[PDB]
């Protein structure tokens, strides 16, 4: 599933700006 | 009184406090340290209590010689000097500022309640009726913000408090800029940037409606619509000029987001003759009461559990570091207005 892929993903944490 | 008069009335209260800027309103010295709330490069977020009136206030902490490394040194001006001038109810307000040898302190009213992202990633994602109500909050922000020249450039949960009342505050104005005319400075947060900043082109406000798509998304789906595990990946997908929909987005919603994540510039939301309206009256919000939300006359779908006003638990814990200040003058010349 689009989730399951999500939180297996390095960005579910805050996000830092570029 | 109608938009108009309200937005009139609130360029003219803008404009005087961005000529005449409100400087070293505070001193070091008046605050309690608590505990560390964020740390990144961008500086430090410090809990803080002021002695005379035993408020809570959050202390965003820069470096000076870390900004100039960074090329941050216009950036942060500009996010004082906006921030001392806008007056809205659903903007973090700047309560004091000031600056020593060594740092820049902005002292900002803190909202225990936390990060709409902390609680967003924890219940996972929110019902359209709840999202609904948070991106009205947004839209009438944007109309405000943008009304006085303002782009701001940095839309996410992780910027949107949540305060007592379940009502949204927009913090951190670290990209944001009084600009008539385009701009072109890359900066803003990879899941959000709207297509024709990633290929380093002149851009406006209408990045900030495309923002707007991402977030309503993100709310809705409880993921963003382009993720992956590296920023380039990110920026292949915004561009490629395709977004997948969950099977539980109602007809509605999709529509007002390909409206919103519109790479075409003379079709986005936002952008358009009809300007912001073209949101408002979307069937989308077809329930929303724009002046009810507006008067916070509207039952919030969500209060965070009050815990008193110097709660913490809403965020992580940081490593604790010292507040140094040299002996000598840094970066005087670069932050003489601060």
């Amino acid at each position: 599933t689009t989730y399951a892929d999500f939180i297996a993903s390095g960005r579910t944490g805050r996000r830092n700006a570029i | 009184e109608s938009v108009k008069e309200f937005l009139a009335k609130a360029k003219e209260d803008f404009l005087k406090k961005w000529e005449n800027p409100a400087q070293n309103t505070a001193h070091l010295d008046q605050f309690e340290r608590i505990k560390t709330l964020g740390t990144g490069s961008y500086g430090r977020v410090m809990l803080v209590k002021h002695m005379e009136t035993g408020n809570h206030y959050a202390m965003k902490i820069l470096d000076k010689q870390k900004v100039v490394k960074l090329k941050q040194i216009e950036h942060t001006l500009n996010e004082k000097r906006i921030l001392q001038a806008v007056n809205f109810p659903f903007l973090v307000k700047l309560e004091f500022s000031f600056k020593d040898n060594s740092n820049l302190y902005m002292v900002l009213e803190y909202l225990p309640g936390g990060e709409m992202f902390s609680h967003l990633r924890r219940i996972g994602r929110f019902s359209e009726p709840h999202a609904r109500f948070y991106a009205a909050q947004i839209v009438l922000t944007f109309e405000y913000l943008h009304s006085l020249d303002l782009i701001y450039r940095d839309l996410k949960p992780e910027n949107l408090m949540i305060d007592q009342q379940g009502y949204i505050k927009v913090t951190d104005f670290g990209f944001a800029k009084r600009v008539k005319g385009r701009t072109w400075t890359l900066c803003g947060t990879p899941e959000y940037l709207a297509p024709e900043i990633i290929l380093s082109k002149g851009y406006n406000k209408a990045v900030d409606w495309w923002a707007l798509g991402v977030l309503i998304y993100e709310m809705a789906a409880g993921y963003p619509p382009f993720f992956a595990d590296q920023p380039i990946q990110i920026y292949e997908k915004i561009v490629s000029g395709k977004v997948r929909f969950p099977s539980h987005f109602s007809s509605d919603l999709k529509d007002l987001l390909r409206n919103l994540l519109q790479v075409d510039l003379t079709k986005r939301f936002g952008n358009l003759k009809n300007g912001v309206n073209d949101i408002k009256n979307h069937k989308w919000f077809a329930t929303t009461d724009w002046i009810a939300i507006y008067q916070r006359k509207v039952e919030a779908p969500f209060i965070p559990k009050f815990k008193g006003p110097g709660d913490t638990s809403n965020f992580d814990d940081y490593e604790e570091e010292e507040i140094r200040v040299s002996i000598n003058e840094k970066c005087g010349k670069e932050f003489s207005e601060f």
